[PDB]
């Protein structure tokens, strides 16, 4: 039936979603920021995995269909995200097939984050800002770490960009970089390999 | 016998002091003697019924029941009769004044005159028989007074409702009568000779008139008075003693105040013109000039003098440098005069003047940083210009306001003090755009998210040009006739409209309103070059001071969008982020601070950090609306700390003052996770920060006394009830600073008891009686919450919230003296709570579809006992103060102590032997409730257990409390059935110790399946050390605790019963 | 005669304007007619 193909694709989807640790008392802002991000990601992964197991069991198994499970069944038949899963910023309501891939990418990023946090050491990592739920929280935590380590003033901190913080996952829009000098080209977008951010007062 | 005789002596004292009481009859203009002195009678009857209620309980009331009960119901019928009597007299006074003073009513309504004469004859017979016998008992002694008074009230209400068509006729006489409701205009027309009744109503008419300065003869109006005590003296006083009508001398007052304000504006600008020619100025003459004039004229004269100085400098760099030097010198003079303690009216005058002077400093620096050589350069033309022509013969047209290809007059409406806004570059862009919309004869329309300064920039532009402004908050019940009525009111008055939240107005109705808007714009285009326009198919006069402004938010709560034909009539303007740095710097410069700029530079990035670093919540606000209240509280606590130091100049720890205000304002919104993040933010932003709190020992001990009175467990801060008392202190601080309050948090955190205990503690401390109105908004419709406009006959009924606020405003029972707390006990959603976004605003007033604006007195606080604030938008979340009650604030041992305290006292069938049964039951259930024991671990385990419904603590806790109350009643009837042998204490122990286990099983597992309650039964069997029915197969649910303290099987209870052949399948 | 559809008075204004336009002959314009299809039915039928 339609539920047989639904169960086949329902076992197809969660094969990239396995688990995430939970790892909350540290002075540095990066540590608590990564701790709450890993907690949010593990909570969302647990909710998504439990809902997928529940809809698998109500498809082919001894589980009856509730109101929430019926809403989940209809929403995943139509392919649109249910409103329970879409907690973070999804651009203009994308389909579920790209969304579970983005979810797996974020979960893998948080898994590497927790692996690095299992052992400063947290400054040595490289981050793609698209895989975080709140990127400006990471930027303000970086600024707070700089102001904490160097005892500087938060009001006049500026940004110096090179191509001591490593940022990956950056994509331009119709421009190219050559020794930190922008040039114009007919290409739609290029990917910046690694971007070094350093906070300077002047 | 001596105690009973003392109670009878107090009863005789009640008899004597009520025999001495009487009705105070005072002659009213040689017509009849009417009774006065009403709040004295109200508190007399209240304290007497309180005395009878206090002597009811204990200890020798039983011998003297009858006389005290007779005095109780005597006071009850006296209270009822006089409560209807005060309303009857109050209605009759203005109805008699209207039916005597107004003419051609008998020609108009003859049946109304005949009835009113019949009820006036009956009423004057009632005055004759009270004036014969002015005793209260004698006036009560006439039979059938209650039926006669109810019929008189019915006849007064009839005559009022059948007269109401005529009032609209009077609304065509005076324009401002359009802004008045039916009862208030009834009082206004009725008491035109009494005059002193009308002074409560002048706040709704004019912007800055609160009461009229009246002669002792009550026939010459000497001037007008604001709500802050500032008064304008009339140069030529209007003679009421010539006997004009009410609208005639009202229009004379309106014209006289404009002529007078223009005259003192001319004198004040002469004073600043002779003052500003000196490069060095004397501060004593400056402060006497400041104390001489009003704030509006002083700021206006400063603007005129600065504009003329810059223009004569630009006639021609060095004169502009001289103007900048004089501006900086006056700024230093204002800073030196504002850094010391001053009276508050001249303090606000100094704050307005220092804001305007630093705005002119910024503008003068903006011209002087570039090369400007002529006054026709656009850079000077891009800012506001003021022109005073002294040779002009008409002082109403003497002042011109010139902005970029736009010229305006001055309406000269009195404003009072009000709030002076900050001229940010965004505010300069808004001013330029909106006056360019006004120059093309187009209405204005700002849009953006809430918390940007949209309607307040419009209102300060209205007060900047001196035009009378009005603010309406339109909801979906705004009709065609209501909008046309307020539009013709704005037409005849000549006032600016500031229609807020237009987007929720029912798209067809928006399109219908667009035609009247087009008619108004066509009339203004005709005026722009005997000019009328058609509203409601009626041609009416349009004043040149017309302007309409549309404050809306795009998709805040899914509100409707504007049609395209109406979008052309209103120019659009977007403000999404105002400059927080400059407004913070100027507010800290204006309150009086040494390191004001560093405080702004350390608090605006601090708000930027705290907007992102804390977790996303439904009730989090870190916008400019919170920043302004934070700065206001910082100024208030800076004045408080300076006065505390000077109770026993010099510098003060301003950093600690700002941090303390930030903590006191922004702690109770946060959940338990976000407190150390804010603490680390305050440590990283401010190095020498520190903290301080508490110091409310009298309030804390009164909270302790009233907590132990009403069976609550007070805490000392770190005890079992410490966090709840701390949150009640936070609620007290927010009610001290804020206006309306969210009490957010999960259900079962004691928020109801929190506001009740705070109200009773404040009543016990300050002596002001606190009355609370609890309203569930979702239990009734929205049209019943606020009121209905009847579509056939345009009458405005009263909703529940409208009736409560109107009863507060009327203050017939002296309700303004008491504290009024209106709590909404529902869930906040933008269907109805978006009608209060002007009440919770700084505009402080309630709008109605009838045009009847109800201002709110500051005694009333509006709170919300609510669950979660997800459904509300930021028009309500950002516009209130949030107190967060987490689920672990009310701990479970607190509820156990409450149950044991309610078990020991307050006997169940409300000393008694069953009260002793309750006490012994409390001592034998005491080792089970406290710490982990039995109840806490089982309740923790039951949360892991799944249920059919959602299981929290309080439902099954109340279930268990009803279980143990029935156990106490069961012991009571067993002692009733066994009089020879009472309830033995070892039997009671071994009975209750099993009844509690059976009860907690049916409480934490009575709402699920058989397997799951069997699981909780075997959990109870495995964990606790109680005697148990020894059968590993049969669960404990299948047993019943007996009266002998043992267990009987439920399967042994059911018999093998057969039923008759006749009744086989009867229901 | 530019009459915006969306109120009862707008409906009566549109009806009297369309009868006057039938008898006299001048144009009649109705603004935003899609806010009331239940009156658009009788408008179309009366026009036919
Ligand atoms: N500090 C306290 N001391 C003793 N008992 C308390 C305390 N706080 C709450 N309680 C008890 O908790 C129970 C429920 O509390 P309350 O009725 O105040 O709930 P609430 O939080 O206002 O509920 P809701 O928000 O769902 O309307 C009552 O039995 C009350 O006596
Ligand atoms: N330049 C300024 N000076 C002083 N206060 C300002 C300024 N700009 C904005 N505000 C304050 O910001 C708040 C914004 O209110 P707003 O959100 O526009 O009301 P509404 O909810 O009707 O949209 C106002 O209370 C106003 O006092
Ligand atoms: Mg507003
Ligand atoms: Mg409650």
């Amino acid at each position: 039936t339609l539920h047989t193909t639904a169960s086949n694709w329902l076992h197809l989807i969660p094969q990239t979603l396995s688990h995430l640790k939970r790892t909350e008392n540290i002075k540095d802002p990066l540590f608590r920021f990564f701790e709450r991000e890993v907690k949010m990601g593990a909570k969302l992964l647990q909710d998504v995995r439990q809902d997928l197991a529940d809809v698998v069991q109500v498809c082919e198994g001894k589980k009856k269909q509730t109101n929430y499970l019926r809403t989940l069944i209809n929403e995943l038949v139509k392919g649109i995200l249910p409103r329970s899963w879409s907690h973070y910023t999804v651009p203009a309501g994308m389909t579920v097939i790209q969304w579970v891939s983005d979810f797996s990418e974020r979960i893998k990023q948080l898994q590497n984050i927790s692996l690095a946090a299992a052992s400063k050491e947290l400054k040595n990592i490289h981050v793609c800002l698209g895989g975080l739920f709140v990127p400006e929280a990471y930027i303000t935590a970086t600024r707070q770490y700089v102001a904490q380590a160097n005892s500087w003033s938060l009001e006049e901190l500026c940004l110096e960009v090179n191509v001591s913080f490593g940022v990956t996952g950056l994509k331009l829009q119709g421009a190219t970089c050559n020794n930190n000098k922008l040039s114009l080209s007919n290409a739609i977008s290029t990917a910046l390999p690694l971007t070094q951010l350093r906070w300077v007062k002047q | 016998a001596q105690g009973e005789m003392a109670l009878e002596e107090f009863l005789k004292q009640i008899r004597e002091v009520w025999n001495t009481y009487e009705l105070d009859l005072v002659n009213y203009q040689n017509k009849c003697r009417l009774i006065r002195g009403w709040d004295d009678l109200f508190n007399k009857v209240k304290e007497h019924i309180n005395s009878v209620s206090a002597m009811k309980l204990s200890p020798y009331y039983k011998v003297f029941e009858e006389d005290a009960l007779s005095w109780e119901d005597k006071l009850n019928r006296i209270m009822a009769l006089f409560d209807v009597w005060i309303d009857v007299q109050r209605r009759w006074v203005y109805l008699e004044g209207i039916f005597t003073g107004s003419a051609d009513i008998k020609h108009l309504l003859p049946v109304e005159t005949q009835e009113f004469q019949s009820i006036s004859t009956e009423f004057l017979a009632l005055m004759k028989k009270v004036s014969k016998s002015p005793l209260v008992m004698d006036v009560l002694n006439i039979q059938g007074v209650q039926r006669s008074l109810e019929r008189l009230a019915d006849l007064l209400g009839e005559i009022q409702k059948a007269l109401g068509e005529y009032l609209e006729r009077e609304r065509s006489s005076f324009p401002r009568f359009y802004f008045v409701g039916d009862e208030d205009l009834l009082e206004i027309i009725g008491n035109s000779k009494n005059v002193a009744k009308l002074q409560k109503h002048f706040k709704k008419m004019f912007a800055g008139v609160s009461s009229i300065i009246l002669n002792e003869d009550n026939s010459v109006v000497l001037g007008i008075s604001s709500r802050e005590g500032e008064e304008v003296m009339f140069k030529t006083p209007v003679s009421i003693t010539e006997h004009p009508k009410i609208n005639e001398w009202l229009t004379l007052v309106e014209k006289e105040m404009r002529v007078t304000l223009a005259k003192l504006l001319a004198e004040s600008v002469t004073e600043v013109e002779i003052f500003g020619k000196a490069t060095s100025i004397d501060p004593n003459t400056y402060i006497t000039w400041i104390d001489k004039y009003q704030a509006q004229l002083v700021v206006l004269s400063a603007q005129i003098a600065w504009s003329e100085n810059v223009e004569t400098a630009l006639s021609s760099a060095a004169p502009l440098h001289s103007v900048l030097s004089n501006v900086e010198v006056t700024l230093n003079v204002l800073a030196d005069s504002v850094l010391m303690e001053q009276p508050p009216l001249r303090r606000r005058k100094l704050e307005h003047l220092i804001t305007e002077l630093v705005h002119q400093r910024d503008v003068t620096r903006s011209l002087i940083k570039s090369k400007i050589d002529n006054a026709k350069s656009f850079e000077w033309l891009s800012q506001m210009r003021f022109y005073f022509d002294p040779k002009q013969t008409d002082v109403l047209q003497q002042l011109s306001i010139q902005m970029a290809n736009a010229k305006f007059n001055y309406g000269f409406e009195y404003l009072g003090v009000q709030d002076k806004l900050v001229q940010t570059p965004l505010t300069d862009r808004c001013y330029l755009t909106m006056t360019q919309a006004l120059e093309a004869r187009l209405g204005g329309s700002p849009f953006g998210p809430a918390g940007t300064g949209k309607t307040e920039s419009v209102k300060a532009l209205g007060h900047q040009l001196g035009r009378f402004v009005l603010v309406f908050n339109c909801d979906e019940t705004f009709d065609f006739q209501a909008m046309g009525r307020i539009f013709v009111g704005l037409c005849q008055v000549g006032a600016w409209g500031c229609f807020d939240e237009f987007n929720r107005l029912e798209e067809r109705m928006l399109s219908a309103v667009s035609q009247q808007v087009q008619c108004i714009q066509e009339a203004l285009r005709e005026h722009s070059n005997p000019i009328t326009c058609e509203l409601l198919n009626k041609q009416v006069k349009v004043s040149p001071d017309m302007a309409i402004f549309i404050t809306m938010n795009p998709g805040y709560a899914g509100r409707s969008n504007l049609p395209d034909n109406l979008k052309k009539l209103f120019r659009s303007l977007a403000m999404t982020k105002p400059d927080r740095q400059l407004i913070a710097q100027v507010m800290l410069y204006s309150q009086g601070f040494r390191t004001a700029e560093v405080l702004a530079n350390k608090i605006v990035p601090f708000f930027k950090l705290c907007d992102e670093q804390l977790s996303s919540q439904s009730h989090y606000d870190f916008g400019l609306r919170a920043l302004k209240s934070v700065l206001v509280s910082a100024g208030n606590v800076k004045r408080e700390r300076i006065q505390k130091i000077k109770r026993e100049a010099e510098n003060l720890p301003e950093q600690e003052i700002l941090i303390q205000s930030v903590c006191e304002t922004m702690v109770p919104k946060l959940v338990a996770e976000d407190i150390p993040l804010l603490f680390s933010l305050l440590s990283d932003v401010f190095p020498g920060v520190q903290y301080h709190r508490g110091e409310m020992t009298a309030l804390r001990e009164e909270l302790k006394k009233v907590c132990q009175e009403m069976y609550l467990t007070y805490g000392d801060g770190e005890e079992v009830g410490g966090m709840w008392v701390e949150k009640v202190l936070q609620l007290y601080q927010i009610t001290q600073i804020n206006h309306g309050l969210m009490m957010v948090g999960p259900s079962g955190s004691g928020k109801s008891m929190a506001w009740r205990v705070l109200l009773k503690a404040l009543e016990r401390l300050e002596g002001v009686e606190g009355v609370a109105h609890i309203i569930d908004p979702k239990a009734i419709s929205k049209d019943h919450l606020y009121g209905t406009l009847d579509p056939n006959t345009r009458e405005w009924t009263d909703g529940l919230f409208t009736h409560v606020l109107r009863k507060i405003i009327d203050s017939v029972r002296g309700e303004l003296q008491k504290r009024q707390w209106i709590v909404f006990d529902g869930d906040v959603d933008p269907e109805w709570v978006e009608n209060l976004n002007s009440v919770l605003d700084d505009n402080k007033l309630l709008t109605l579809p009838n045009g009847e604006r109800l201002s709110l007195p500051p005694n009333v606080r509006i709170m919300f006992e609510v669950q979660d604030l997800k459904y509300a938008t930021l028009a309500t979340v950002s516009r209130c103060g949030m107190v967060w009650f987490s689920e672990d604030v009310l701990s479970t041992d607190m509820i156990f102590n409450n149950f044991l305290a309610r078990l020991r006292s307050i006997p169940l069938d409300e000393a008694s032997p069953m009260l002793q049964i309750q006490r012994d039951a409390a001592t034998i259930m005491q080792p089970y409730f406290t710490s982990n024991g039995l109840v806490t671990k089982a309740l923790e385990h039951a949360f892991q257990l799944e249920h059919i419904m959602d299981l929290t603590r309080l439902r099954c806790l109340g279930s268990l409390f009803s279980m143990l109350h029935q156990a106490c009643r069961n012991v009571a009837q067993y002692n009733a059935n066994h009089p020879d042998f009472p309830m033995q204490i070892e039997q009671l122990e071994r009975y209750i110790q099993r009844y509690l286990v059976y009860a907690i099983l049916w409480s934490l597992s009575g709402d699920s399946r058989l397997k799951m309650r069997a699981e909780l039964g075997e959990y109870i069997r495995r964990i606790t050390t109680v005697p148990l029915p020894t059968a590993p197969n049969i669960p404990i649910i299948d047993y019943e605790v007996s009266i002998s303290g043992e267990w009987s099987p439920w399967q042994a209870k059911v018999p093998q019963i057969e039923v008759e052949t006749h009744k086989v399948a009867a229901p | 005669t530019s009459i915006a559809i969306g109120s009862a008075e707008g409906f009566n204004q549109a009806d009297k304007a369309i009868n006057t336009a039938v008898k006299s002959g001048r144009w009649v314009m109705l603004k935003n007619v899609h806010l009331a299809p239940g009156w658009l039915m009788q408008l179309e039928k009366k026009l036919h």
